[PDB]
């Protein structure tokens, strides 16, 4: 246990009664779990804690760049500090999964605003081959997080939008048939028990 | 309706004189009658018996001019543009307005392509300028103009005088509407009576249910 | 210093009114009216959308802002789905007790 | 008589004004005469409120007003008091004219009418005729309009007649039929009968116009081409919508209602399925 | 007869005031007559009030066990369902309006107050009964008219309702029955607590000779409106509420069914579902009739 | 036996009802006891099921084929050859089997009409499942030669590139028709009555 | 004081006659109270030197009586015209001229105050109402101005109607209106492409919304007589200020003049019009024919 | 017999179906093909059956088998509806002997037709499950007559006469659907056998389960490892013991490993062939290729033919195109293909639910639910009038 992200970061920040450890972690784990509003409240609107964040200017700059859509710079900074970050027990225990979570968060934040995302730009933006990012996108969409369909001809990520009305009609008609068949199976099962009780 | 009384005052003056003019005086009379930018119906002058005896004399061109305005179009005029006398710009403008009315009689959404052929214009802007300043603002029609689909809707349009061969269709069109209204009467009545029959049959049937078990309860008690 | 705070509040204020009477605004058009390089226009526009200030989305391929269209009846289509799901559960439980 | 109005505005009356004026005349007469020959049918006065957008003058409500018998005019102190109170409850309605009960407007009302030009310079004058006659076939009311002329040099503001329409909301429709045909059926018959009566009224008029035209077709019926033009203009709009845009939406609504009907039936079946199964269990006990 | 309902008789009205026969039993009044003008005025004001409640007062006389209501007027008071005895805000308005109207044609005293519940019932809430308790304590004749402006548009008729408050402590040994009403899940709690404190009264509708003549002529020019109108015009959000509101009741019934295992939230829910679907289908029937009669065919 | 209805249907060119005629008559023929394994129009029965797209029942019927008559007449062997291609979805192979052993005068037309129907059915699949198809495969699926396949498609609107030898597919057009139901109020009234118990 | 002013104004009057209104204004400056104030104001207003005279007229207006034949109202109206130059007092001024219009028609001395003055005031009142923008009250006074009167004979009639009845005003007509509009050269201010240009294009775009349902941006240039970019600019802020109703698109470069309702509500309007025409045929023939 | 001589006259005389014939039947209850040959057929009714039963009482077969079988066909076809309706076990014994005649004389199809006609007349209500239903189902299935025997299979049967006859009706009825490419109804009938009350395990119960899983994989595309709740307690505790090899097939199908499925079938080919299932299992072998391509529909919008083959491990380009073309024919997918680039485009469902055709589909479903309510209501009335129900509740 005790391997969560948001609750663990909140507990680590809320220390009842060293200073480098307080400056480190914290918002790094919060960004892996907290959404945009929560991260903004806990970092930008946390001047009491942002005073400690000033002691670590690189971490605050990376957090702002993530908030300011500067994925390349913060990703490069984290990669450079990856060897140093995973050398302080707290991150040494689990660093790869945390970095993976930051990566996935970066992707989902990237594809959220646009409708016609271009995968070629994200390739050099994230410093990954088109095939690798394609496989990552398959993994994400198969989890039903990035609601979109990947066009594999011109490498365009056309966003997917539902129609609701057409989806509702298909779901209701399927429900009725399932209810219809079960009720007919209800009558036959009842009569068999009636026949047995007579004997 | 609002366009009807506007012609009604002018028609009375026109018919009153036309009933008394000599053979020659109708000549100038028909020219102004078709040129007044209020009058759109002319069969009353046509039905007036004086013009009946005019058919045959040298003024026969005037009568065919009236028949064109009574029931005719720009396409009809171009075919017979030789015999018919030359028209002043005011007369041509009046007949262009009558072009829209005839097409608005048998349709409600007028495509752009049909309008260009009949009205003889070149581009979209020339056609739209004519519609705004000569059809809608004159009160003859009342619609909306679309540009993406290139169509002009005509909800309200004043009808024209009947050409020979329309009164028979009017009775059939009216009678067909009457039958649809009448057949909707007994159709509604049957649905109401259907509800009563099913309700009464059901209440008699459920009544046989508890009476069946009422005997059962006392039999085994 | 205070310029960064001073710059933004002026920038977003004119931008919000600029795209209000528009269903598909052009990214180069916003750059030319506001006299700002298109790169900064894009960065400002996406950041505004992530704050839910803007309603629509931006076309990366064709440089357009697909503002969300008028919302048709959706709560009715949302409610029937909740009606459908509850009806699924109740019908399954009713039948599955005779055994 | 009074000629037609050349202003071009359209007036939209409301039934509220109708019931208010009739009730005012009822209360006064029923108490002047000994309740246990009511002199001369008395008359009342008041003002009508309403807003105006573009070229449409809309009338919604009205309030009463005491007529001053000393100076033969309308006292201003009461008018100010009533106007102030109504502005608190109705914050968008301003005075548009005055009402009275009578048969025909006279020049004496013009002197009074000149007093109300201070507020809403060109007001209207709605007049109600309370003479109960069974031979009439429309609401006994005329809406007059102030008209500034130059007849013979003298201003001579002459009252002229205007055209009005009794525009009503659906909510007023429900209450009107509830009180008019007060019950001395179920739900399906009641709903269909309302449409059934309306079509019956429609069918009679179509027949009446049909007889005149067929008489024109073969009978004597000297030709009246004026009605023919209006008939053709009427007849060239029967298909109403007649568009693929309407058909897509009309069939869309038809299937939406059926979907609710389908789910409504299953809820009824589920309710009917419930209690029968317990009757099965309490009779053929599974615990056995 | 048709004009005998009028003529407020002061020398006759004061006769009932001194005897005070309603002090002993609260069941004295069993009839509430409502004039034609009053009902029309209450409906229009309530319908134009939107989704927020309104408030107003009506004036009338009394005779025997019937409380006649003659006319009603509005009052600019906001939130009548929240603040008890909220009419005190416009007390100066009530004095001025009654005083000013006394000169021309108005003589009847103010009887009761009316509000407009917008689409969740035709009942009296816990706040409503408390306000009527004080008014009944001071002035013995006091009614409470509640009308619904949405359901009036919805099915076929005005959703009117009159009530009178029982005295505190007086427990009615009758347990009268009442018609079932559909209540949203956020208002059922108030209804359950207060159910034997507001006995209802019958409602009729009278009119005068002049009123009956105008209404007969007015209705003959309504066939156009009965056809060229679609009541299902803005009912896209209203219908979404009940369909959504039916879900939790089904969810609660399902949750209660598994724990244990009119009928508890099963037959009532079926009534509510039918009460929603039938009105929509009734509206569809009108559309089909208008479709065949007008959109017939080209030739 | 009384094979007249089978003969009458063949004479009347009722190929659609051919399959239904034999099975109904076969049940009555077997019941009485008249021998049929060497008299019944067995070849005609198999080909009738192919016309109305019941290739499944044709498989069981061929499994009930007498062994001797398989070795006796080649028409029944040739008839089953077409069925093998239909079962295996060999779209091009059907035309080879159809143009095989010389059909006798009896099955004359009953095969030509069926072959014509297959081409019509095959065209609908190509129209609804293709966008760009080379003329080489167009001739294979549709059946005729390259020059004939190119000519046929352009009469239906299908345009073909003259350089890469490929045709582009379009969905032609649609129709309007009508509804003419008039049974609308009656159905609605039934739902309302049943809804309110 | 008064004696010195009378003598000085006498020299000013002689100067004013001999094309020296500038000298007249200096000399004169250097209902008895109203008459003295009006005499100074009239010369000041004529030479556009109302400074130090409008206040003097206003100061004397407190003690100004009425007597008989008070032309001080006309001077105040002329002062209101100077007020309407910048303060935009045309809304009050237009109702003022209507007072001095054929409304006060009588002998009234001579024809200079009962025949020509009313005609000029009637024409002036029409112009001022056009100058003002928005104005639900301006729409109200527009109703009575068009309401019979002599405006049909008036030369500005075309404009009045095209303004009153929402109609598309062509560019050649608005040029004549602006060309004739030279009361004090302040109404035709050239400040940032004037305000009439902003007023006229506002009205022309307003009238086109009812007449259309959608329009491409290119054809929005032919009408309104302006480049497409400028037309897009004004259409943007007009929608932003909730003046008209519509939406804007760029890929097709069209503006959707929605300003309507659902086709079901449009369908109901056709049915109501269908039944309404049926009644008029019977009512029109029953009342008139028989 | 002496009374038989008067009975022959009574056959053409004292009819009285529910009187004279009733008395005659009672008397009989309490020839030699010579007098019976002179008797009637329709008027005799129970008398003709009694003579037929007495004449067929002997154990003679072969030569006697051929004579009576042709004779019984004439009587069965020319049988009065009323006489057949009142016929007890006596009737079904005659039909049961008729089948045995055909299965021994030769082809079972020889008497399939006459046997089916007996069910039509003897059936009183469409809801009656006659004891003859499993009798004709076995004959038509064995005689390679799947098309003919499917007409009897209905969906309004709600009443159970003999519990064994219901299991045989459902089991044999399911086998008809599977071979006729009717997987939709095949699941329904086979679903009832497992979901039926039974104290202990039964042979038919296990055989229905094996067919259910493979049919589910072909149509649905998954294997639910959990038995439905509405099933007998005995089935839940023990049903996997005898379905070991079948269970492993479903788990592999859920994953998507084509290699394991292609190897498991061959590795355990002995067990599957023993239960005559190997023919049907191979139908589920090729269903994985159709399923994986269907999964890509909700994951892409345009893909190349070569990539499709690599993703599903299919083969060359023509293999990928052929599978797609077959899928479009069935309707499991809506796609368009092009050969300039060798690509496949995944479209969406053209259905709009805004057409007059949807009204008829919706209306038919509505009318089916209305009929469903009546069946529930009729169940209520019979139970409410059941004397056992009142006593327990009283
Ligand atoms: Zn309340």
């Amino acid at each position: 246990e005790l391997k969560k992200y948001k609750l663990a970061a909140r507990k680590f920040l809320d220390v009842n009664p060293a200073p480098q450890d307080i400056a480190t972690y914290g918002g790094l784990c919060a960004l892996a779990s907290f959404d945009r509003s929560e991260l903004k409240q806990k970092v930008i609107d946390n001047i009491n804690f942002r005073n400690f964040l000033e002691l670590v200017p690189d971490v605050r700059e990376l957090i702002n760049d993530f908030y300011s859509s500067r994925y390349a710079s913060c990703l490069e900074y984290l990669a450079s500090l990856k060897s140093n970050l995973l050398l302080d027990i707290h991150l040494h225990d689990h660093v790869d999964t945390l970095y993976d979570q930051i990566r996935k968060k970066a992707l989902i934040q990237y594809t959220l605003p646009f409708v016609s995302v271009d995968l070629s730009r994200m390739a050099d933006a994230f410093k990954t081959s088109v095939s690798g990012l394609e496989k990552e996108l398959e993994a994400l969409i198969t989890d039903n997080q990035i609601q979109a369909r990947i066009d594999s001809h011109n490498k365009i990520l056309y966003a997917r939008h539902a129609d609701q009305r057409n989806a509702t009609f298909q779901k209701v008609l399927q429900m009725g048939n399932e209810f219809d068949r079960d009720v007919r199976a209800m009558l036959l099962r009842a009569n068999l028990l009636k026949h047995e009780y007579h004997a | 309706m609002d366009i009807e009384q506007k012609q009604a005052e002018i028609i009375d003056q026109l018919v009153k004189r036309a009933s008394t003019c000599k053979s020659e005086a109708l000549g100038p009379l028909i020219i102004e009658a078709t040129s007044h930018p209020s009058l759109f119906a002319f069969s009353e002058i046509l039905a007036l018996p004086n013009v009946a005896q005019l058919e045959g004399t040298t003024d026969s061109v005037y009568l065919d001019l009236l028949r064109l305005f009574a029931h005719g179009t720009w396409g009809d005029y171009k075919c017979n543009a030789t015999r018919l006398p030359h028209l002043s710009p005011d007369q041509i403008l009046k007949l262009k307005q009558l072009t829209v009315l005839t097409l608005a009689e048998s349709n409600k959404v007028l495509p752009y392509d049909t309008l260009m052929v009949e009205l003889d214009v070149s581009n979209v802007r020339e056609l739209e300028d004519f519609l705004i300043n000569e059809c809608m603002y004159a009160g003859i029609v009342r619609g909306k103009l679309d540009q993406l689909k290139r169509c002009f809707e005509v909800p309200f349009a004043a009808g024209r005088d009947l050409r020979p061969g329309q009164l028979g269709n009017m009775l059939h069109t009216l009678s067909n509407w009457l039958n649809t209204s009448e057949n909707l009467l007994i159709s509604i009545q049957d649905k109401i009576k259907w509800a009563d029959n099913m309700s009464e049959m059901d209440k008699k049937h459920r009544k046989e249910a508890e009476e069946g078990v009422e005997e059962v309860k006392k039999s085994l008690s | 210093n205070y310029m960064e705070d001073l710059l933004k509040k002026v920038r977003t204020q004119v931008l919000l009114k600029l795209i209000k009477p528009y269903t598909k605004i052009g990214i180069p058009f916003i750059s030319k009216e506001l006299n700002v390089p298109e790169t900064d226009v894009t960065e400002l526009l996406v950041s505004l959308i992530l704050d839910s200030r803007i309603d629509g989305h931006i076309d990366e391929m064709n440089r357009y802002l697909l503002r969300g269209d008028s919302g048709n009846g959706r709560k009715l289509h949302k409610a029937v789905d909740k009606w459908n799901s509850q009806l699924k559960s109740l019908s399954s439980n009713i039948t599955s007790r005779v055994c | 008589m009074a000629p037609s109005s050349s202003s071009g505005l359209t007036f939209k009356l409301h039934p509220l004004v109708m019931l208010n004026i009739s009730d005012h005349f009822t209360r006064v007469k029923t108490q002047l005469n000994p309740p246990a020959m009511l002199l001369q049918n008395p008359r009342v006065y008041g003002c009508v409120i309403g807003l105006q957008r573009g070229r449409t003058v809309e009338i919604f409500n009205s309030f009463e007003l005491i007529f001053d018998p000393a100076l033969d005019t309308l006292d201003r102190s009461f008018l100010e008091k009533k106007q102030e109170l109504y502005k608190k409850v109705f914050p968008d309605f301003y005075v548009l004219g005055w009402y009275s009960t009578g048969s025909d407007a006279t020049e004496s009302d013009m002197h009074i009418h000149k007093a109300l030009m201070d507020i809403n310079e060109s007001p209207v004058y709605v007049l109600l005729n309370p003479a109960i006659n069974h031979a009439q076939k429309d609401l006994p009311v005329t809406i007059y309009e102030s008209e500034f002329h130059v007849i013979d040099g003298i201003p001579q503001s002459i009252f002229v007649h205007t055209s009005y329409t009794i525009e009503t909301v659906e909510a007023e429709r429900i209450s009107v039929d509830h009180v008019a045909h007060l019950k001395p059926a179920t739900q399906l018959a009641a709903h269909l009968t309302g449409i059934h009566s309306a079509i019956k009224m429609l069918n009679s008029r179509i027949r009446v116009l049909y007889q005149h035209i067929v008489a024109m077709q073969k009978g004597d019926k000297p030709c009246e081409n004026s009605v023919l033009r209006q008939v053709s203009s009427l007849l060239r709009s029967l298909p109403a919508a007649e568009s693929e845009k309407f058909n897509e939406n009309f069939l869309m609504e038809y299937n939406d209602k059926l979907l609710m009907s389908y789910l409504a039936m299953i809820t009824n079946c589920t309710s009917n399925m419930n209690e029968v199964v317990d009757k099965f269990n309490t009779a053929y006990d599974k615990h056995s | 007869t048709s004009d005998n309902i009028f003529y407020y008789d002061d020398t006759s009205q004061t006769r009932f005031q001194q005897e005070k026969p309603w002090e002993n039993d609260p069941h004295y009044f069993k009839r509430v007559k409502i004039s034609a003008l009053a009902l029309l005025k209450m409906v229009v004001h309530a319908r134009s009030g939107g989704t927020i409640e309104i408030m107003g007062l009506m004036q009338g006389k009394t005779d025997g066990d019937t409380i006649i209501v003659m006319d009603a007027f509005a009052l600019p008071v906001e939130g009548t369902e929240t603040r008890v005895n909220a009419q005190d805000d416009a007390y100066e308005y009530m004095v001025e309006y009654s005083q000013t109207n006394k000169l021309a044609g108005r003589l009847e005293n103010v009887v009761g107050w009316y509000h407009s519940h917008p689409g969740y019932g035709c009942w009296l809430s816990g706040i409503d009964v408390s306000t009527q308790r004080l008014n009944q304590q001071h002035q013995e004749p006091f009614l409470a008219v509640v009308i619904d402006p949405t359901r009036t548009v919805s099915a076929g008729k005005v959703e009117i309702g009159a009530f009178r408050t029982y005295s505190k402590g007086y427990k009615p040994p009758d347990e009268p029955v009442s018609e079932y009403q559909t209540i949203p899940l956020n208002k059922i709690e108030d209804f359950g607590v207060h159910c034997k404190q507001y006995y209802s009264l019958d409602v009729t509708y009278f009119k005068s000779s002049l009123d009956s003549h105008l209404l007969d002529l007015l209705w003959n020019k309504y066939w156009v409106n009965t056809l060229s109108s679609s009541p299902l015009l803005g009912n896209g959000d209203y219908v979404a509420g009940q369909i959504s509101d039916l879900a939790e009741k089904l969810e609660q019934a399902e949750s209660h069914l598994v724990q244990s295992r009119d009928e508890s939230q099963l037959t009532k829910i079926t009534r509510d579902s039918a009460k929603i679907t039938v009105e929509q289908v009734h509206g569809l029937m009108s559309q089909v009739i208008k479709d065949e009669l007008f959109n017939s065919m080209r030739q | 036996m009384d094979l007249s209805p089978v003969k009458e249907a063949l004479a009347a060119k009722s190929f659609d009802k051919i399959a239904d005629i034999c099975d109904t008559l076969m049940l009555q023929v077997a019941s009485e006891g008249i021998e049929y394994h060497d008299d019944w129009p067995y070849a005609i029965h198999l080909l009738g099921y192919f016309y109305v797209d019941d290739c499944d029942s044709a498989r069981f019927l061929w499994k009930r084929i007498p062994t001797a008559i398989k070795e006796r007449k080649p028409e029944v062997v040739a008839a089953w050859g077409i069925g093998q291609k239909l079962w295996t979805h060999d779209y091009a192979g059907v035309y080879e089997a159809i143009r095989g052993y010389d059909w006798s005068q009896e099955a004359k037309d009953m095969v030509a009409a069926f072959s014509d129907l297959y081409t019509k059915r095959m065209f609908q699949l190509l129209l609804s499942a293709y966008s760009t198809i080379t003329i080489h495969d167009l001739a294979l699926f549709l059946g005729m030669t390259e020059d004939d396949a190119t000519t046929y498609v352009v009469e239906n609107g299908w345009t073909v590139d003259a350089a890469s030898q490929m045709a582009s597919v379009k969905k032609q057009a649609v129709k309007r028709e009508q509804k003419v139901d008039s049974s609308k109020l009656q159905r609605l009234t039934e739902y309302v009555f049943h809804l309110e118990h | 004081e008064e004696q010195a002013l009378v003598i000085r104004e006498k020299l000013a009057g002689l100067y004013e006659s001999e094309q020296e209104w500038s000298k007249a204004a200096q000399m004169l400056s250097g209902n008895f109270k109203l008459s003295k104030c009006i005499q100074i104001a009239r010369l000041y207003l004529e030479d556009d030197d109302a400074v130090n005279a409008e206040a003097f007229i206003n100061k004397a207006s407190f003690l100004v009586s009425n007597s008989q034949n008070e032309v001080l109202n006309l001077q105040y109206k002329v002062c209101y015209a100077r007020i309407l130059d910048m303060k935009r007092k045309f809304l009050e001024a237009a109702l003022r001229y209507y007072g001095i219009s054929q409304i006060e028609q009588r002998q009234i001395g001579d024809e200079e105050i009962d025949e020509n003055a009313l005609e000029q005031a009637l024409s002036a009142a029409v112009t001022c109402t056009i100058l003002a923008g928005a104005g639900p009250q301006r729409s109200r006074v527009l109703a009575t101005l068009y309401k019979d009167e002599r405006c049909s004979k008036l030369k500005i009639y075309p404009i009045l109607q095209k303004v009153y009845l929402e109609r598309i005003l062509r560019r050649p007509e608005i040029d004549a209106f602006s060309e004739e509009l030279r009361p004090h050269q302040k109404a035709s201010l050239p400040d940032k492409s004037t305000v009439l240009d902003r007023a006229m294009i506002e009205h022309n775009l307003l009238s086109a919304s009812k007449l259309y349902t959608n329009i491409r941006f290119d054809e929005l240039g032919t009408l309104l007589a302006i480049d497409p970019r400028k037309a897009e600019k004004i259409a943007a802020n007009m929608i932003g200020q909730d003046r008209m109703r519509g939406s804007i698109d760029q890929e097709e470069a069209v503006i959707h003049f929605e300003d309507d309702v659902e086709e079901l509500q449009q369908w109901d309007q056709q049915i109501s019009g269908l039944c309404q025409a049926l009644n008029d045929i019977l009512d029109g023939m029953a009342k008139k024919g028989m | 017999v002496n009374s038989v001589e008067a009975v022959i006259t009574s056959i053409q005389g004292l009819s009285g179906s529910p009187e004279d014939l009733s008395a005659l039947h009672d008397l009989l209850r309490g020839v030699n093909f010579s007098t019976l040959d002179q008797l009637d057929a329709s008027k005799h009714s129970l008398g003709y059956l009694y003579f037929l039963e007495v004449l067929t009482c002997g154990p003679v077969s072969k030569e006697k088998a051929a004579y009576e079988i042709p004779i019984i066909a004439r009587f069965i076809n020319s049988c009065d509806a009323g006489q057949i309706r009142l016929a007890s076990y006596k009737f079904v014994s005659l039909c049961k002997i008729l089948k045995d005649h055909v299965i021994a004389l030769g082809d079972p199809l020889r008497g399939v037709g006459p046997l089916l006609n007996a069910v039509q007349k003897l059936q009183v209500s469409s809801k009656r499950l006659t004891a003859l239903h499993p009798d004709v189902l076995q004959l038509c299935l064995q005689a390679k007559s799947y098309k003919s025997g499917f007409s009897i299979l209905s969906d309004d049967i709600v009443e159970i006469d003999q519990p064994r006859d219901f299991f045989l009706y459902s089991y044999y009825g399911g086998m008809i659907c599977i071979g006729l490419k009717r997987f939709q109804k095949a699941l329904e009938l086979l679903y009832n056998v497992v979901t039926a009350p039974m104290h202990q395990v039964n042979a038919i119960a296990l055989e229905a389960y094996k067919k259910y899983i493979l049919v589910s994989l072909i149509h649905n595309g998954q294997f639910t490892n959990t038995l439905p709740k509405c099933a007998s307690t005995a089935a839940q505790r023990s049903f996997k013991n005898y379905t070991g090899p079948y269970i492993e097939l479903g788990n592999c199908y859920n994953d998507g490993k084509i290699g394991e499925l292609e190897a498991l079938v061959v590795a355990r080919n002995a067990e599957f062939e023993e239960d005559k299932n190997l023919g049907l299992v191979k139908q589920a072998v090729s269903s994985l290729y159709k399923r994986n391509i269907l999964r890509l529909t909700q994951k892409y919008l345009t893909l190349s033919l070569q990539d499709i083959a690599n993703m599903v491990q299919l083969g060359n380009a023509k293999e990928a195109e052929m599978h797609v073309l077959q899928m479009i024919q069935d309707g499991q997918i809506h796609a368009l293909i092009n050969q300039k680039d060798g690509m496949v485009r995944f479209l969406e469902d053209p259905e709009q639910y805004k057409s007059s055709e949807m009204i008829e589909i919706m209306d038919s479903v509505i009318q089916r639910t209305i009929g469903l309510s009546k069946n529930l209501l009729a169940m209520d009335e019979s139970l409410s009038c059941d004397p056992l129900y009142l006593g327990k509740v009283g």
